[PDB]
């Protein structure tokens, strides 16, 4: 590892990390003469850590 | 010992709301919180969650709406709706009832020991006298009628 | 032409509608609605109801 310089007497580390929602839920099977059904709910999430 | 690893200081869960057919129509009518009903944990947890609301037919919370218990036939003949998705019971004690919908039997729940995402057995047990028809695994129900 | 279909509420067959018998009343009991027009049965065995 090379080198650097900070100016400052202690170093914070944050780490925000997201764990979106997938895109799955493939299609409902539908006929031609009827009205359709409603898609399901999904989860989203995120957390954050320090050093 | 002077460099601390990892750790983290923050989680949030985040849900949408509980899905209903667009074609079946919305109507909704606010009503007022029963205050001897903890409503903390029925509103409690980031899961979409939809509950039946019985009314106080006379007495001095006449008007007010509180949870219902399936074990009363009188709060079982009292039903007049369901609380959609919730809100801040602190900041205002007048929930919305939703009268008519359509909703998916997975995202209706009863009680609090009940697992959220799953369809709670004990409605669909009492679902002729709750005036529920269960058709392509929703419950449809308009309390207008 | 329309009719009349019922729905079978358990057993193997569960879900899956026929013509509703009028001399039975558990036929009677589980109606669920009406076939308004032919649906070229014999490409597909779904019907809109």
């Amino acid at each position: 590892f090379p080198e650097d310089s900070t100016f400052a007497s202690e170093l914070e580390l944050y780490l925000l990390r997201t764990q979106d929602a997938e895109q799955t839920g493939m299609t409902f099977v539908h006929q031609v003469g009827s009205t359709s059904l409603p898609v399901e709910a999904r989860v989203a999430k995120v957390d954050l850590a320090k050093a | 010992d002077k460099i601390q690893l990892f750790r983290t200081i923050g989680r949030v869960q985040y849900w949408e709301r509980v899905p209903r057919l667009h074609a079946y129509g919305v109507f909704a009518l606010p009503f007022p919180m029963d205050p001897d009903v903890e409503w903390g944990n029925w509103f409690a947890g980031p899961h979409p969650k939809a509950f039946l609301v019985s009314v106080h037919p006379s007495g001095p919370k006449a008007g007010h709406v509180y949870p219902t218990d399936l074990s009363d036939p009188d709060s079982v003949a009292n039903v007049i709706g369901m609380v959609l998705d919730g809100h801040d019971y602190e900041a205002d004690h007048n929930v919305t009832v939703t009268l008519r919908a359509a909703v998916p039997i997975e995202y209706v729940q009863q009680g609090i020991e009940a697992p959220p995402l799953q369809p709670d057995p004990a409605v669909l047990n009492a679902a002729p006298q709750l005036k529920l028809k269960v058709i392509k695994g929703h419950y449809f129900f308009d309390y207008t009628r």
